[PDB]
């Protein structure tokens, strides 16, 4: 809802979750949700969402998981978007909706998870892939402007491997209700059998699509 | 009506408690006196059905049968007796505790030798009050009693309607909680009546016509299978007159509106215009039929009957009086008149013609 | 019936204006009738004039039998003739007689039906009945074993209370209406 | 309190009532009206209870000043007649300020006879009563309307004949009543066949038990 | 066998069907036979065979003033007809109709020459008049026509003919058709004869002149008209049960076989009874049976609501005199000014046979009294002046004085058929497109800067601008009292109004809240949607209103026991709340329990909140205060109709009398938008919601009948119940009344009530106590109610007031509860 | 349940006929709905979608 109700009975003030406002060219960001992204039916569709993260933790390089974090990490920005131009939907508006941090938070658990699981047997949770794109500071977090030397500081893909020192943790980062040894049960047995994988070639089509 | 909750509210429960006893009836054997299910035997002990209605002693049975059944709620919180009510009085509708669909132990019974509950159809100054009141007029007590069963059975008549599971017929209608009730109120009706007499100096816990039949003793309030002390020691004729030793209380005798003394003067003061009745004849047959009257409209009556009931024939005419009609017709009992009737039976059919034979037609003044 | 019964739908503009000998100071000192002289003042006239009638019931049925009989009335077929009437200067007799074509060739007439009557004086009011007055001629075209379609016509005979002159062609041709039953 | 009407503006007072009251009098308000029926006064200035009229009242305490200001009063409440047989009311024979009772001549009894005799023939025996039959009678009393010519006075050939003849009953009753008439004027009843005509209208003379 | 011949209307002919009309007439003009025209014009009135053409004195032919008339012109048309058929027309004979207004008489009726468009030849047109053989070759007949042709509706009044026809095809019996129709019939003739001689107003020439034809045919028409209303009726359509008497005379000149009458079918056909199937016996037919463009369903329509209207007449009674005449009537009250009533025509000439009606001619006053401002039982009088063809005032002597009559209005169901745009639909059930349709709309009001705006209409309620501006010092919204139910629904109204005004063809939904429901319907639930019409996405007008002089949007905070209140489903507390309210059979009884159950769902969707729908002063802004307000007013519908279905007052209620009078403040003003609220201003007109416009699909509570309705209401009454009573009245704010019994110190919520307010208020006090019955609790709690009578146990009422704004809590400025038993009877 | 429509001759409406559609079009063309008249009006040509 576009309005946040304080205990106090007072003025309603704009929720500031609703709508990110985008302050150069012109305001705002609504969001024109996608049916795809409520699967509470019955049986189907089945949950692709799930499944998409579910085939990323299987990963065991990071390269590998990366490819497959990075698109299954898509599914909301474009279902949550929608046909609107200044939305999730696109890349280039998608920062100014408040929902795309409430995203990445997730997508960025994921990400912690997958580590967890190089972890817990006996995997690198070092990105082996892009050594080169690591050792310059990231855009613009590496400016001379930065607000916080904290992100200055690990500016430097190479130095963001791993997180505990960025002063953060999640409460859980284990999804549905399950161990991390009851996870990989799943992975390891969902490895097990005789498998057929649709093949897809990627780049950039400079535009979001289904 | 006048209840207070929760008088009504023990009650339910209670009636509720007999619906299984089920051992000494508990409820089912109870309900097959009046009932279907097969009563006692000639000597050839083939199958009667032990009603004792269409006879004289008409009454003693029933009032009897209410405290057979009012027994039965016995120290279940049966904290008062079962209620009446006063058909007489004209209703719009039927009276509620029978009428609540849900969570309520009025509504029906069930028969175990039918499968199922009770099924009731009912079918369209009050009707019986001035058909009661004659009732009342009367002195002797048989005169009484012809007019006071057929008074009742109209009632079992159109309560029950065209379903065999019925109060119209005899066979289940004892299963039909309606029936008690119906009843205390046509008890009642008798116990003004005493009261009347005795007003009169007429005799009211007696009665001298016949001697014949108020000393046969009645089954099954007589059968030895009866685990009631009471009944049996009642179980006659002339006991039984005085219901006094019941041991119950009407909350009141009186008609509606009406002292005792009030009603007399009532009917002293009916019965000074002239009237003019008709009278018939009516004999036992197995199935129970409503008749129409005709001269305009003078009907009507109903008379009650199942098969395997034991036969039956009244000793005196039953009255009714069509002086209206006449007025109708501007008739003046002087100008002579053709009084037609039709006769149906409870079933959707069909009017079979008498039967009963033809009726007189007598002039009372004045 | 739920309707006006101390008031009147029909002919208003009459209802106002009082009586007129009632309403003259003289001869009417009674001021009982003087100020109630006016008709709508005599409507009901319980409050009004003070007065009852023992019963209001007729030939010994109760209102409700009454509108019972009505409606029973009402229940079958019948069938009327229309009567137009206005002020003679004297009063008469009109008797109805029911005429029954002969099959060859046409003719007439004579069947006794009915008789109303019409009340007047050399001096009285002119008037004019601004609807039929219907007389039931049903059981008499019963008798005839005659029907609504069936070919008659209904005549008036005028006899005047003189005896004689037996008055002639006064009032239009009896209309004859049918009312189906309902 | 009065009741206004928006026109004239003219007034006419209603009525008035007192309200008890003292400085530590117990908090009190009622949780139903006050009624007054006020209906008089309504048919008084014609006013039918549809046209706008407000109600207005003034209010003074124990001394001469008036207190200012108060009270709901936006209730007007009609009470249709109990009688009517209408939406809300079951058949009940109206009960209503009904003197006299007019009975079937038939019923009548031997001495209410000789009442009504007696009493009428005093009404004769003076020059009442044909000056009551004048109203109705062949010497006119009604030219109008400029007039040509005179007219007698009953009205015949109008719907408002019932009317009009209701009133001569009623006229000829009151003075009989007045000359000590035991009864009111009987109705006899010609719907009911006769082959002979009443005791009291039909010999031409009747045996008088008191001369 | 030759197929029916067609009476088209006449603007409808085609060039080659006039072409063959015009050829058709000139020739039986110029015929000598008796097939011609001066001898069919002879079969009526004036060269006179009727009584027989040998007779010594002899009258007009034709039957006017007698049931008969339409048969015996029925056949006189197709006398007409048969001649121009067998003349070569091509069609049946034309009509014109005056069912329709008028702004002109027909071309082939009007324009002196005619032009044949396939011949290319100037001739004269043969039907501009009709010669009179007998006068002189010399002479022609001639016309005058009065303005009274062409009048056309005003605001409310509507064209002479139109209600003097439908009033005739209103009648149901035929006599009092007949009586009626012929009347409606005169008027024409009036109208285009004029004073001239020779004309349609002389009885004598009309049939010579050749639109007499034309118009007797749309005569016969209506009849026809008449005729097909009876069969849908289910009365007798082609007999008639009146005036039976004539219809076995036979038709004059038509029935003579001999030389008189060459034509078979007529003379076959000369009884009256027999004139009745026009289509197998006459072989004509009509393009269309229609009144004004009305089918005789539409027309039977427009009929019965006409009855529904409380009426008075003039009722003329006609007895018959040469010459034609004209009447003119006024309503004359007891003060000087006299206004004009309607006016009416007889045709007549010197050799006419003597005619009397035995019924009053009716003429319909009801329209002109109401301008009068007086009742139909007030003293007003009739004068009426009649003047004739020649035309000198005739003696008042000539004609009875005028009667009236008022007939009461019929209560019973209409159809009626209703424009779809203004029904109003459980919000559940709309499709998706008048979900569109509704938020473009009200997308459109919102941002309307106008008076008709949504800022300006919300500014009605909450408002600090009761009369008069700038005194208040006061709020100007009707509660709580009668006049409550009036206010919101002229309100509601209004709003209807302005959503059409910027294109909804949806009325206001109502929402139901009775029925279980586990969250607010989506139409008023959903925040935002996407339009694929433009890509952007926008907002649900229904969610929130802006607050312009507030500077704050609405706020909705739904407690959890909105929805709580109805989980019964049917053991509901609003379900049994509602009840409770439709079995009050005073109209004051039944507005208490309303509006506290209305204060009740104000509360709870919009609750603990300032600027809510919870708070008295803002709720208005909020769009779903109208939506819920459609539910309260189809309850009140439902109410109204369980009054009308019981003998009780449905469309009037005797309470404060004084208020319904008087019309409501915010609308009245000068400064209104629209005119048609400012009209509808009194209580009085509200009363019944139909006449306003609108109508509720469906009225039924829950899955029930109004029927079984009342059965459940009476069911009630038959069980003993218990009350607590509230006299509730105006706290400077919103409050929600909490009800605990206590059978000892430990007390048990007993039932929950709630209350409007706000600071700027209009103050209010309650008429009597609303009701809530606790019989249910009591019996939860196993305490029969004799025990209410009993001193020991002992058991008390408690109530906590909380404000709007939480606790706060307010110390009890309310009245205590009061126990109220009722027995059933 | 809801009788046919009837499409009549323009020259052959009544004033109460000729009225309702006047105000009815004037919505439908006010109307910003889809089944309003601009949206209605595209479907058979320049405003494409087919
Ligand atoms: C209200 O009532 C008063 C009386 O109560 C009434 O005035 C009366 O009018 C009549 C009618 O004119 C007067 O009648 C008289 O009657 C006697 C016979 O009883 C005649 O001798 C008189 O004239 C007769 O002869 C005339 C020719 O010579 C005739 O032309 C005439 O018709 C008579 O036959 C005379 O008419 C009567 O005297 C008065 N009485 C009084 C007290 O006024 C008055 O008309 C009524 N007012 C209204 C407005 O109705
Ligand atoms: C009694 O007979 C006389 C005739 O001797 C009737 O008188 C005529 O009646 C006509 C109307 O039918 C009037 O136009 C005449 O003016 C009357 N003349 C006379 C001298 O009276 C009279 O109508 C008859 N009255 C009755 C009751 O029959
Ligand atoms: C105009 O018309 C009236 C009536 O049409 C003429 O007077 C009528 O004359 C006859 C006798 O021939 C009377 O019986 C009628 O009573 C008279 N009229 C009415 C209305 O009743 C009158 O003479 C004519 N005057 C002109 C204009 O020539
Ligand atoms: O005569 Cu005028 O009243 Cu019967
Ligand atoms: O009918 Cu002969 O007059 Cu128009
Ligand atoms: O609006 Cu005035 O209160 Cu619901």
């Amino acid at each position: 809802h576009p309005l946040f109700i304080d205990p106090t009975g007072k003025k309603a003030k704009k929720n500031v979750f609703y709508s990110g406002e985008i302050k150069f060219e012109n305001k705002v960001t609504a969001r024109a949700v996608d049916a795809r992204l409520y699967q509470a039916s019955q049986e189907g569709q089945k949950n692709f969402l799930l499944e998409g993260v579910l085939n990323a933790l299987e990963q065991e390089d990071f390269c590998h998981f990366e490819v497959q974090l990075e698109v299954a990490h898509n599914p909301i920005h474009y279902l949550v978007g929608g046909r609107f131009t200044h939305s999730m939907s696109s890349l280039e508006y998608t920062s100014y909706d408040p929902l795309f941090f409430l995203h990445h938070s997730n997508v960025e658990r994921h990400f912690a998870l997958w580590q967890a699981l190089q972890k817990h047997r006996g995997l690198p949770t070092r990105p082996n892939c892009g050594l080169n794109l690591f050792h310059s500071p990231m855009e613009p977090f590496g400016r001379d402007t930065n607000p916080f030397a904290i992100t200055k500081d690990n500016s430097k893909a190479s130095s963001l491997f791993d997180y505990e020192h960025l002063g953060y943790a999640f409460d859980d980062l284990s999804l549905n209700g399950m161990t991390i040894e009851e996870l990989e049960a799943l992975l390891k047995q969902r490895r097990s059998g005789a498998r057929a994988f649709a093949n897809f070639r990627l780049g950039g089509i400079k535009t979001s699509a289904n | 009506n006048s209840l207070t909750p929760s008088e009504i509210e023990n009650l339910r429960n209670a009636l509720a408690a007999v619906q299984a006893d089920k051992t000494d009836a508990g409820y089912q054997k109870i309900a097959s006196f009046h009932g279907m299910p097969l009563s006692c035997q000639y000597p050839d002990g083939t199958a009667f059905a032990c009603c004792q209605h269409g006879m004289v002693t008409f009454p003693h049975w029933h009032r009897l049968y209410m405290k057979q059944m009012e027994d039965a709620l016995k120290a279940k919180g049966a904290k008062i007796g079962i209620p009446y009510w006063d058909w007489t009085t004209a209703f719009h509708s039927l009276p509620i505790l029978v009428t609540e669909p849900k969570n309520n132990p009025f509504h029906h019974g069930y028969i175990d030798v039918a499968d199922t509950k009770t099924t009731r159809d009912p079918r369209p100054q009050s009707f019986f009050y001035r058909q009661i009141a004659f009732a009342l007029e009367q002195r002797d007590f048989c005169d009484f009693e012809i007019q006071f069963e057929m008074g009742h059975n109209a009632i079992h008549s159109w309560v029950g309607g065209p379903s065999p599971y019925g109060m119209s017929t005899l066979h289940y209608t004892s299963y039909d909680p309606l029936f008690y009730v119906h009843h205390s109120n046509t008890d009642r009706i008798w116990a003004i009546w005493q009261a009347l007499q005795k007003y009169r100096g007429l005799p009211y816990n007696s009665a001298n016509c016949e001697i014949n039949k108020l000393k046969k003793p009645m089954m099954p309030f007589s059968s030895e299978d009866n685990p009631n002390e009471v009944t049996k020691a009642h179980s006659t004729g002339y006991k039984s007159f005085d219901y006094q030793q019941l041991n119950y209380e009407y909350d009141n005798l009186n008609f509606h509106g009406m002292t005792i003394p009030q009603l007399e003067v009532h009917l002293k003061k009916i019965q000074e215009k002239d009237r003019v009745f008709a009278g018939f004849l009516l004999r036992a047959i197995g199935q129970s039929a409503d008749v129409n009257f005709d001269v305009t409209f003078g009907g009507t009556f109903c008379v009650l009957g199942g098969d395997y009931e034991m036969p039956w024939a009244f000793d005196r005419l039953f009255l009714y009086d069509i002086s209206k009609s006449l007025v109708h017709l501007r008739l003046d009992a002087h100008d002579d008149f053709d009084i037609k009737v039709t006769i149906m039976g409870i079933d959707g059919k069909s009017l079979p013609p008498n039967l009963l034979p033809s009726p007189t037609i007598l002039f009372k003044p004045g | 019936r739920k309707l006006s019964y101390n008031e009147a739908n029909c002919a208003l503009p009459l209802m106002n204006q009082p009586m007129r000998p009632f309403s003259n100071s003289t001869a009417n000192n009674d001021r009982l009738t003087f100020t109630n002289s006016r008709p709508n003042d005599v409507f009901d006239y319980q409050n009004v004039l003070h007065y009852k009638y023992d019963t209001l019931n007729f030939a010994g049925l109760s209102i409700p039998q009454l509108e019972r009989i009505l409606q029973k009335n009402q229940g079958r077929d019948r069938i009327f003739a229309g009567f137009l009437l206005h002020g003679i200067k004297a009063s008469a007799d009109v008797r109805i007689y029911i005429c029954v074509p002969t099959g060859i060739g046409e003719e007439n007439c004579g069947n006794y039906a009915g008789i109303f009557s019409v009340l007047g004086g050399e001096t009285e009011m002119p008037w004019q009945f601004d609807r039929l007055f219907r007389y039931e001629i049903t059981d008499e075209l019963k008798k005839l074993g005659l029907n609504q379609n069936s070919h008659f016509r209904v005549e008036m005979e005028l006899t005047a209370v003189n005896g004689s002159k037996i008055t002639q062609k006064i009032f239009p041709n009896p209309t004859i209406i049918f009312v189906p039953s309902d | 309190y009065f009741i206004a009407a928006d026109g004239t503006d003219q007034k006419m007072k209603a009525g008035e009532f007192y309200v008890l009251g003292s400085e530590n009098e117990m908090p009190w308000k009622f949780d139903r009206p006050y009624k007054s029926d006020i209906t008089y006064v309504m048919d008084a200035m014609k006013l039918h209870y549809t046209d706008k009229y407000h109600v207005e009242l003034r209010i003074t305490d124990m001394t001469g000043a008036e207190v200012t200001d108060l009270k709901l009063v936006t209730s007007v409440i009609y009470e249709p007649g109990i009688g009517n047989f209408g939406e809300g009311r079951r058949w009940i024979s109206p009960i209503t300020s009904a003197s006299r009772i007019r009975k079937n001549l038939l019923d009548f009894e031997d001495g209410e006879m000789e009442s009504l005799r007696n009493a009428f023939k005093q009404m004769a025996d003076e020059g009442r009563y044909e000056e009551i039959a004048s109203f109705h009678g062949v010497p006119a009393q009604c030219p109008s309307e400029d007039g040509t010519m005179v007219h007698t006075c009953c009205l015949h050939g109008m719907p408002v004949f019932p009317h009009w003849h209701r009133l001569y009953v009623s006229l000829v009753e009151d003075e009989l009543l007045a000359r000590g008439s035991g009864v009111a004027v009987p109705y006899w009843d010609w719907v009911e066949p006769f082959d002979e005509l009443p005791r009291l209208i039909n010999e031409a003379t009747f045996y008088n038990s008191r001369t | 066998v030759r197929g029916n011949l067609v009476r088209k209307n006449v603007d409808r002919l085609s060039l080659q069907e006039i072409n063959s009309l015009i050829h058709a007439l000139k020739r039986m003009q110029k015929d000598r036979s008796s097939d011609g025209f001066e001898t069919i014009a002879s079969f009526h009135a004036l060269p006179p065979l009727c009584p027989n053409p040998t007779a010594k004195h002899r009258h007009a032919c034709c039957l006017h003033g007698m049931a008969t008339f339409p048969q015996w012109h029925r056949l006189y048309v197709v006398q007409f007809e048969h001649s121009l058929n067998r003349h070569g027309a091509i069609v049946g004979v034309p009509y014109w109709d005056w069912t329709y207004p008028m702004t002109e008489v027909p071309g082939l009726l009007t324009s002196e020459k005619y032009t044949d468009p396939f011949t290319g030849i100037e001739t004269f047109n043969p039907f501009n008049h009709g010669h009179i053989s007998f006068i002189s070759p010399e002479t022609m007949t001639t016309r005058e026509v009065s303005e009274h042709l062409f009048e056309q509706p005003a605001l409310g009044k509507q064209t002479w003919l139109f209600n003097n026809i439908i009033l005739a095809l209103e009648q149901t019996d035929y006599c009092d058709f007949e009586v009626q129709f012929e009347i409606v019939h005169n008027s024409i003739h009036s109208w285009l004869g004029g004073k001239e001689l020779y004309s349609l107003n002389h009885l004598h020439y009309a049939a010579y002149d050749p639109a007499f034809f034309l118009h007797h045919s749309n005569v016969d028409r209506l009849w026809v008209v008449w005729q097909e209303l009876q069969k849908f009726r289910g009365l007798p359509a082609y007999e008639s049960n009146c005036a039976i008497e004539l219809m076995s005379q036979p038709l004059k000149p038509f029935s003579f076989g001999a030389p008189y009458n060459l034509n078979p079918v007529t003379t076959k056909y000369s009884k009256p009874s027999d004139v009745f199937n026009y289509k197998q016996n006459f072989h004509y037919e009509y393009d269309m049976l229609e009144m004004n463009g009305m089918s005789i369903a539409q027309l039977e329509s427009y009929i019965r609501q006409e009855r529904q209207k409380d009426r008075v007449f003039a009722g003329f009674l006609l007895e018959g005199f040469g010459s034609s005449a004209y009447a003119t009537f006024q309503v004359c009250p007891d003060v000087g000014d006299c206004y004009e009533g309607s006016h009416f025509s007889v045709l007549g000439g010197s050799t006419e046979m003597p005619w009397a009606f035995d019924r009053l001619y009716k003429m319909e006053i009801t329209d002109i009294l109401q301008a009068m401002a007086l009742k139909f039982d007030s003293h007003f009088t009739i004068k009426t002046k009649i003047v004739a063809h020649n035309g000198t005032e005739l003696p008042e002597s000539l004609l009875p004085e005028a009667t009236i009559v008022r007939i009461p209005p019929s209560a019973q169901n209409l159809e009626v058929a209703i424009p779809l745009n203004r029904i109003r639909r459980n919000i559940n059930s709309l499709e998706s497109r008048d979900v569109q349709n509704l938020m473009s709309a009200l997308k459109r009001l919102k941002e309307d800067e106008s008076d008709f705006g949504f800022q300006t209409i919300a500014g009605y309620h909450g408002s600090l601008m009761c009369p008069t501006p700038e005194a208040p010092e006061y709020a100007c919204c009707l509660h709580g009292m009668p006049t409550f139910m009036h206010w919101h629904r002229v309100y509601l109204l209004h709003f209807e109004e302005s959503m059409r005004r910027h294109g909804a063809s949806v009325a206001v939904p109502y929402w139901d809240w009775t029925m279980p429901s586990d969250n607010l319907p989506s139409l008023l639930g959903d925040a935002d949607y996407y339009d694929a019409w433009t890509d952007s996405v926008i907002e649900n007008p229904f969610l929130r209103g802006h607050i312009k002089y507030e500077d704050t949007y609405t706020v909705r905070e739904i407690q959890p026991e909105l929805f709580a209140l109805a989980e019964g489903q049917k053991e509901s507390t609003l379900f049994k709340d509602v009840m409770l309210m439709f079995e009050q059979e005073d109209y004051c009884d039944f507005e208490v329990q309303a509006e506290v159950i209305h204060n009740s769902i104000h509360y709870l969707i919009g609750g603990h909140q300032k600027y809510a729908m919870s708070s008295l002063m803002f709720s208005s802004f909020d769009p779903i205060f109208y939506v819920h307000h459609s539910m309260v007013d189809r309850l009140w519908a439902i109410w109204q109709e369980l009054q009308k279905h019981r003998k009780l007052p449905h469309d009037k209620a005797y309470c404060a009398l004084d208020q319904m009078a008087f019309p409501m403040k915010p609308f009245i003003w000068e400064s209104n938008p629209n005119p048609t609220t400012r009209a509808v201003s009194t209580p009085s007109k509200l009363f019944d919601y139909k006449s306003l416009g609108y109508d509720y699909d469906h009225l039924n509570f829950h899955g029930m009948s109004i029927g079984q309705l009342e059965a459940l209401i009476q069911k009630q009454k038959k069980a003993d119940r218990v009350f607590a009573g509230f006299l509730l009245h105006g706290i400077k704010i919103s409050a929600d009344v909490h009800l605990k019994i206590c059978i000892e110190a430990d007390c048990q919520e007993a039932g929950v009530i709630f209350v409007l307010g706000g600071e700027t208020e209009m103050p209010w006090h309650f008429d009597r106590n609303y009701k809530m019955d606790i019989t249910d609790v009591l019996k939860k709690r196993n305490i029969p109610p004799e025990a209410l009578f009993e001193h020991d146990s002992k058991i008390r009422l408690e109530v906590e007031i909380k404000s709007v704004d939480g606790a706060v809590l307010d110390p009890n400025s309310l009245p205590k509860p009061s126990l109220i038993y009722a027995p059933a009877k």
